DNA sequence: ATCACCCTAACCCTAACCCTAACCCTAACCCTAACCCTAACCCTAACCCTAACCCTAACCCTAACCCTAACCCTAACCCTAACCCTAACCCTAACCCTAACCCTAACCCTAACCCTAACCCTAACCCTAACCCTAACCCTAAGAT
DNA sequence: ATCTTAGGGTTAGGGTTAGGGTTAGGGTTAGGGTTAGGGTTAGGGTTAGGGTTAGGGTTAGGGTTAGGGTTAGGGTTAGGGTTAGGGTTAGGGTTAGGGTTAGGGTTAGGGTTAGGGTTAGGGTTAGGGTTAGGGTTAGGGTGAT
């Protein structure tokens, strides 16, 4: 056999923080896994293009940030760009 | 903290995302903060969805979120609907809407 | 005996409010194997691949009905006609 | 161990009542009689376009079995991205 | 004096069989610079970038008129109305 | 400047689109729809300019924004 | 030249360099840039053909973007392939709906 | 200054083949350059995905092959798959 | 406008089945050390844009009229919804068996690594035809006798 | 149709700019050879998909009455079209300033490579809770008296 990757462990963790009584179906977890994978490649691909356009060999968090600003709306983008720079800042501290 | 996710205050895997960015052919090199920023953007969006879905599950008297609750959450938001506009949630059904002209006199 | 458009309105709410598939699994599985073999023979289909096709089809057709209905209402009508399906697909960029 | 059976006219398997249900979910009150064939035509085109690419993926993968992923990749190509069957 | 819809038909042929831009370059360049100031101040525009924007706009609007006209004809009309532009954009996936 | 896109300039674009009769309400609705289109394109074009650390929005930035909008433009160095 | 070895005008060497530089995959096969330069050359020839013929019918020798648009939109396959593309300075195909024609 | 790449040399050569008694404007050459670049990316990207889906680390002419089948139409696709395998075959003959 | 009956909705609990919380083991993330080429400075060339003048002249704009499209209502069939019953065939959980996928073992060559060499194509300059820009023409229908 | 009316396509002449034919040399592709691993071999497990039995009850097909949505008529109103002359404003025409973009030189450091280490998370088995499905429950609004 072969091992199969999944964001299920994290979708469960994040579900408990938000609704600690609320559970998730196997099909709904599949829909959540498809959502994470789609948005991962949407952002990664846009950042891959940004790095290319500006003759740069690397994808830094600056490429991720402008990719977010291009793909998601200001409100959702505004809060994701916030939540993002925050985690980056905290990572640089430790 | 030993995991990169713990150093950043994230639930989403910073280590895994960094591996997928290299193993996905997006660029020659991947910055130190790019998987951290990305795992955070993905974690935010999943929390944002899970929130509205748990709310639709509680309205339907259910304990567990099924794909119907996910669809209801997506299409009832303006931004989630626009973001997932050309996406199909399997087993999601449609939002209940009957045009006013089709209503009885 | 119900008036014309009373069971129709009940049906709309009955189905919009649900998620079950609206085409039977076997007639659809035959159509899939027919189309796919006519095109490339000696083919096998994963149980899931057929369901992925069925979900895609119905979701598409329901969305097509949505736009079609908006075209019937645009031309002061309540019943969907082929000229509405055609206009919806024309503007959708399917031509 | 011998041979299969002939596959023919299965677009009629997408019955008039099955077409009615899809119209109801789409919020349709009155359904013309000509619609039932026009829908069968349009469904056949959609299925052809999706299965053609799905099978093109299967053939590239050197496989005889069209997987759920092949149907998923085919849908993303058609711009009808599907959530829930992997990917 | 020409009948109603005789100079209109002459105009259609005159413009379809032509490629020149139909919006004056300066009113357009002002609108572009106005809209830009809302996203960022101290902005400069390459001559070509403005033209790239103008071509894109007109090509879009002409295509939008095409679908709009088909909506007017669908509802037994010859004149384009806002409810036709709205129906075109809604089914195009720009509206709902 | 939105009024600079005049009623006769809008009528020429309708003629190219094959339009015989043009309602009076149209001229305003078109102005609204053009403003939305321009906002969406320039917003992304400028987002590209800002990422490039530039003050001048290039033809390429407008091209990349159009490809993002699915309104791909041929001829401006794409 | 690798292009001469394949009977092509399009640059086989350049295409091979753009495939590895463009971040499409770890490695690029020996025949992939050859096949690709050929597909690009074929499509270019297919377009140039119908565009030259459009200029032939408008008393011109040089192909302008109008001739390119006329060639694209008059074909069924080129129109479908370049369906969500806009040719700058291309204009539209002349078509007036039958209902808008005089009584 | 900086060097600017272009497919103009080749678009001219290929133009000479189809219509030697025909020329090309500077703007039309730009449209042809945008066309080649778009289709280059379209095919290369689809082949990049094919290689990835099948856990392979190399884009071979087989990936270009199926990308063209997916991206180009049956007719245009049929003739591109032909001219493609042809140029590959001819290249294998000559070292 | 008052009653009768058909519907969803909602109670009951019994009902299976799916979720999740246990288990443990397998692999992917983490640490750490040399490792180099990208990207960071630095300055400064040379670009291209904006600012601001001019002269009409193509084009925008208000208001001159009536043409006919949109709109409404009324009334013409006739098309499509609603009801019923019959027997299919879809669904059901079984049954199997092998073709079809794929693990994982072994080895070869296909690809990438370096450089230096010819060789193609960019960036330039220049001229000259192709196309532009004007006038006066035939052709062609446009509107009304 | 047959009468005058517009106008836009038609030829022809002589203007202006840009295809595209030229130049040299920068930098790219190409052909030497070394080296490592990805993909091609053969294989066996082993899943999983196709077809086979088996039953029944949901769900479809097909003709019924007639209800009302579709589309026809003409007739009311005025919305946009045409024509026009007053006149704003866009369009080249052609100057210079100097912030902007960025070429290219130094220096550092961030991201890559490396294998042993270890934790998370993939797969697994398993009880009980949420959901499922079959029973009546009144309320509810539909649609004839
Ligand atoms: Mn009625
Ligand atoms: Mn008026
Ligand atoms: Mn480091
Ligand atoms: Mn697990």
């Amino acid at each position: 056999r072969s091992r199969k990757e999944s964001y299920s462990v994290y979708v469960y963790k994040v579900l408990k923080q938000v609704h600690p009584d609320t559970g998730i179906s196997s099909k709904a977890m599949g829909i959540m896994n498809s959502f994470v994978n789609d948005i991962f490649e949407r952002i990664a691909g846009e950042a891959s293009r940004l790095a290319h356009y500006n003759k740069r060999s690397t994808i830094t968090s600056r490429e991720i940030q402008t990719a977010v600003r291009l793909l998601l709306p200001g409100e959702l983008a505004k809060h994701a760009v916030s939540e993002g720079t925050k985690a980056v800042t905290k990572y640089t501290s430790a | 903290a030993k995991t990169r996710s713990s150093r950043a205050g994230l639930q989403f895997p910073v280590g895994r995302v960094h591996r997928l960015l290299r193993k996905g052919n997006y660029s020659e090199r991947v910055g130190a903060g790019a998987p951290v920023y990305l795992a955070a953007v993905l974690e935010y969006l999943t929390a944002e969805i899970l929130e509205l879905a748990g709310n639709a599950a509680r309205d339907n008297k259910k304990t567990r979120i099924i794909p119907r609750h996910l669809q209801l959450a997506i299409r009832n938001d303006e931004e989630l609907n626009k973001l997932l506009g050309r996406v199909t949630i399997a087993q999601g059904g449609v939002l209940p809407n009957i045009q006013a002209v089709l209503l009885p006199k | 005996r119900y008036r014309p458009g009373t069971v129709a309105l009940r049906e709309i709410r009955r189905y919009q409010k649900s998620t079950e598939l609206l085409i039977r699994k076997l007639p659809f599985q035959r159509l899939v194997r027919e189309i796919a073999q006519d095109f490339k023979t000696d083919l096998r289909f994963q149980s899931s691949a057929v369901m992925a096709l069925q979900e895609a089809c119905e979701a598409y057709l329901v969305g097509l009905f949505e736009d079609t209905n908006l075209c019937a209402i645009h031309a002061k009508r309540v019943t969907i006609m082929p000229k509405d399906i055609q206009l919806a697909r024309r503007i959708r960029g399917e031509r | 161990k011998r041979h299969r059976k002939v596959l023919r006219d299965n677009i009629q398997g997408i019955t008039k009542p099955a077409i009615r249900r899809l119209a109801r979910r789409g919020g349709v009150k009155r359904i013309s009689g000509l619609i039932y064939e026009e829908t069968r035509g349009v469904l056949k085109v959609f299925l052809e376009n999706v299965i053609r690419d799905a099978v093109t993926y299967t053939e590239h993968a050197k496989r005889k079995t069209v997987t759920a992923m092949d149907v998923v990749y085919a849908l993303k190509r058609q711009g009808r991205t599907l959530y829930g069957f992997g990917g």
